[PDB]
């Protein structure tokens, strides 16, 4: 309905689902994928 | 409407039960503890200070439930020991141990005639005990998964019982037979509370919700909630106008019976508080809980 | 987003005649620090009223107040939706502006707010009053269903989840809830794939939240007896695979990394976990689970010393006075004193909300039975406390033979009690040796005290 | 003693919930 369209358009989010998982600062996975390569080398 | 009375450190250990006497038998005067520490702590209320009158010992284990008597200056002590030991006050020694072996034992009651010593076991039954005797006289047996919480009709001829997983069973003691198996909660109920005219009762389980029902004819008088924690401890303000409630967030909301509101908050307990319990007329409150210190509310 | 941040601290200072000014300056705070936010609603609040006296708009009072819910000024949030309520019911003719639909997702606000003053029956209330009047919303329909899941799955709140997918089955939110209930049941594992995979159309792909609730429910499969059996190899390496796409579609999730970090200390390499659980660490302290994980690793090493303490920092949320599994991971291979008889008192606080574990129960005997033979070996120790030894054995032989009666396990018997009763019965005959030299040691102090008497005489 | 402390060790890993931010007009 007009209703929801009406609603949703006017708010905002600013705090989603995703953005919890990732991150605040930045922590790169190079790092992560480098020993995880590693452990491959003992493998 | 305050504190009046702090105990600071009352215990080395926390405290999970609490016992205030309210008749003149000299439990007015006195309170009753019991902790982790196994330490008994009669603590004589005397010149509106809090003395200590007995410490006794010998629950190997940390104290599940202490009580006192209606009729009676005596008090009993339970904890996983299954020693169910029952103690003298005005010397402060040791009546008797009821073995409710091996382990079978819970949280007890004080009968209000304070003939019978009802408490909860891992089987589901409720294990009825002569404060004489020290025997099971009879179990009240209805099948469930545990029985967490107790307490006797004030007025004698009812009990209800709260189970591990929000079980709520209804008993005539004249006759010791299920009468309502009521089913509210899902989560645990830890106390319950019989009104002083036994006409309503009260839960708290891991819910926040006071879900008050009758009794005359067992059913919803309304849902009260409570605390962002688990409400663990309740008890009537003894005319019949208030509950207080015990909860695991350092927080002690005070409840009006009819219009279901916090009428107050105490949040003066630094940790988890256990226990409570008011005045003969429900002026003074008491509290108990982790911090090892004991909080008296003044509540006109 | 930058040159909105420079142009809006362009024109802050100024002032040619800014009034909307701290409005766009808040309107990309919200991401930002909240306080910003605040401080520009402050000042905008006193710039509607000089030009003339005009009430505040409800959309900054309301907004406002949802700024003061993530922080602790939750009671003035709760006074600010009020009076958003108040100034929309004063915009008596704007369903151009719909102040109407302003008010709806006040509402909302406020149901929300009075879930956290766990008001949830006005919350209810309010709930009800919105959909009752736009059942074509679906946030109040499940949060509904959320504070009933706080009750329990198999309520009407399950049935709200399931009925918000009937209203809006293209509602990812309301999907992962889905089968957010199902990670309830766990025995429903395997059954994942299916209620998870509904919405793996790619319209709603990428779902990192989904596929990492793929990699959780793929990683309970482990710690079983299969791994020999290249069963649950096979199910590391998967959950590996998941963790790999996860990483390379997002360097920055934290929660993967955690994953990746479990999966390996799974397969043993936990030297090779502290590392990677330490860049969590400083992404974020505030997830429950390094906690645990880094003091598993800690204990792996035997760092008890080191890991105990951040046991008790993740008991430091308000969310439950005994943890279960928390005090299980704390007392594993805890040796010392207070690694002992606290570890017993930490037992006894577990059993005190607890009674109904087999495990514990058997793990206080156990501790019960260390501290026992801690007494009476090379001990040549006090009357009183081998007085209680004898006591805690004899519990511990109750428990030992009420836990074999028993039938269901931890999907392994504990018959092992049995070994535990011939040891208790050989400490029943330690005992008897050991009271006898208690005996000898209280007689010897009296003859000393004697000797002592007798020289006081003679001073 | 002969033998540690028994457990059904496993690294978990938690979810956060959906967060329900009050809404921003």
């Amino acid at each position: 309905v007009d209703v929801t369209r009406d609603i949703v358009s006017r708010e905002r989010v600013w705090r989603t689902r995703t953005t919890i998982l990732q991150s605040t600062g930045k922590n790169f996975s190079k790092n992560i994928f480098a020993i995880l390569q590693s452990v491959k080398a003992r493998e | 409407y305050g504190i009046l009375f702090k105990q600071e450190q009352a215990h080395d250990d926390a405290i999970w039960s609490v016992a205030w006497g309210t008749n003149k038998k000299e439990n007015s005067e006195t309170v009753v503890t019991g902790s982790l520490d196994d330490l008994v702590k009669v603590w004589k209320w005397r010149d509106e200070r809090l003395d200590l009158q007995w410490s006794l010992e010998g629950h190997q284990l940390g104290v599940v439930s202490v009580d006192i008597s209606h009729t009676l200056p005596i008090a009993a002590s339970s904890s996983l020991d299954a020693h169910i030991r029952l103690w003298d006050l005005e010397n402060g020694k040791q009546i008797k141990s009821i073995d409710a072996g091996p382990v079978d034992a819970w949280t007890l009651a004080f009968s209000p005639d304070s003939q019978y010593l009802a408490t909860g076991t891992h089987v589901g039954k409720v294990n009825i005990f002569g404060v004489e005797s020290g025997k099971k006289e009879y179990s009240l047996d209805t099948r469930g998964k545990f029985i967490l919480s107790i307490a006797y009709s004030p007025d004698g001829k009812y009990l209800a019982s709260g189970a591990i997983d929000g079980i709520i069973n209804i008993f005539d003691i004249a006759t010791g037979k299920l009468l309502h198996t009521l089913e509210g909660h899902a989560m645990p109920i830890r106390s319950l509370t019989f009104s002083p005219d036994s006409q309503l009762l009260v839960t708290a389980s891991d819910d926040g919700y006071i879900k008050i029902y009758d009794v005359q004819h067992a059913n919803l008088a309304g849902t009260l909630s409570g605390h962002a924690s688990w409400v663990l401890n309740v008890a009537f303000c003894p005319d019949d106008t208030h509950f207080v409630s015990s909860s695991s967030d350092k927080s002690v909301k005070v409840w009006d019976v009819g219009t279901r509101t916090c009428v107050h908050t105490f949040f003066d307990h630094q940790d988890q508080v256990w226990g409570v319990k008011y005045n003969g007329n429900g002026s003074k409150i008491v509290s108990v809980g982790d911090d090892q210190e004991i909080h008296i509310y003044d509540c006109p | 987003r930058d040159i909105a941040k420079g142009h809006l601290k362009k024109v802050t200072e100024q002032y040619p005649d800014d009034v909307e000014a701290w409005i766009e300056l808040a309107q990309i705070l919200e991401q930002t620090d909240i306080q910003g936010a605040l401080s520009a609603y402050g000042t905008a609040t006193r710039i509607l009223q000089e030009k003339v006296q005009a009430d505040v708009p409800p959309e900054i009072l309301n907004n406002v107040g949802a700024l003061h819910f993530r922080l602790g000024n939750l009671g003035e949030a709760k006074k600010y939706f009020l009076a958003s309520l108040d100034r929309a019911k004063a915009e008596a003719e704007h369903d151009e502006h719909y102040y109407n639909a302003i008010s709806v997702t006040t509402s909302y606000n406020l149901a929300r707010l009075y879930e956290a003053m766990c008001e949830f029956h006005e919350a209810e209330k309010l709930y009800k009053n919105i959909l009752r009047e736009h059942p074509n919303y679906v946030d109040c329909y499940l949060r509904l269903g959320a504070m009933a899941r706080d009750k329990g799955n198999f309520y009407e709140a399950s049935d709200w989840f399931k009925e918000a997918l009937q209203i809006n089955q293209d509602h990812p939110d309301a999907w992962s809830l889905i089968g957010n209930l199902h990670l309830a049941k766990q025995e429903w594992g395997p059954g994942q794939k299916k209620f998870e995979r509904i919405l793996k159309q790619p319209s709603t792909q990428s779902d990192t939240y989904s596929m990492l609730a793929l990699g959780n429910v793929w990683l309970q499969t482990l710690h079983q007896p299969t791994r020999d059996r290249e069963k649950e190899k096979r199910h590391q390496d998967r959950a590996l695979a998941i963790y790999k796409q996860v990483l390379r579609n997002d360097a920055k999730n934290l929660y993967a990394a955690n994953g990746i970090g479990a999966v390996l200390a799974h397969k043993g390499y936990f030297r090779e976990a502290r590392d990677v659980f330490a860049q969590v660490r400083e992404a974020t302290a505030d997830i429950s689970d390094v906690w645990l994980n880094l003091a598993h690793i800690y204990v792996e090493q035997k760092q008890y010393i080191s890991a105990v303490q951040m046991y008790e920092n993740c008991l430091r949320k308000f969310y439950k006075h005994q943890n279960t599994e928390v005090v299980l991971y704390l007392a594993r291979a805890l040796f010392k004193c207070g690694k002992l008889q606290e570890c017993k008192q930490t037992l006894l606080k577990a059993r005190h909300v607890a009674p109904s574990d087999t495990v514990l129960m058997f793990n206080v005997a156990l501790v019960l039975q260390r501290l026992a033979t801690s007494v009476l070996k090379d001990e040549k120790s006090n009357l009183k406390e081998v007085l209680n030894a004898v006591k805690e054995l004899e519990l511990a032989h109750r428990y030992f033979s009420y836990l074999s009666k028993v039938g269901d396990k931890m999907r392994f018997d504990l018959a092992l009690a049995a070994t535990e009763a011939r040891q208790c019965s050989d400490l029943l005959s330690q005992a008897q040796y050991h009271v006898a030299r208690a005996r000898k040691q209280d007689e010897e102090e009296r003859e000393l005290r004697a000797k002592q008497e007798q020289e006081k005489e003679l001073l | 003693e002969r033998s540690g402390v028994v457990c059904r060790v496993k690294y978990c890993n938690s979810l956060p919930d959906i967060p329900f931010d009050p809404k921003f007009i």
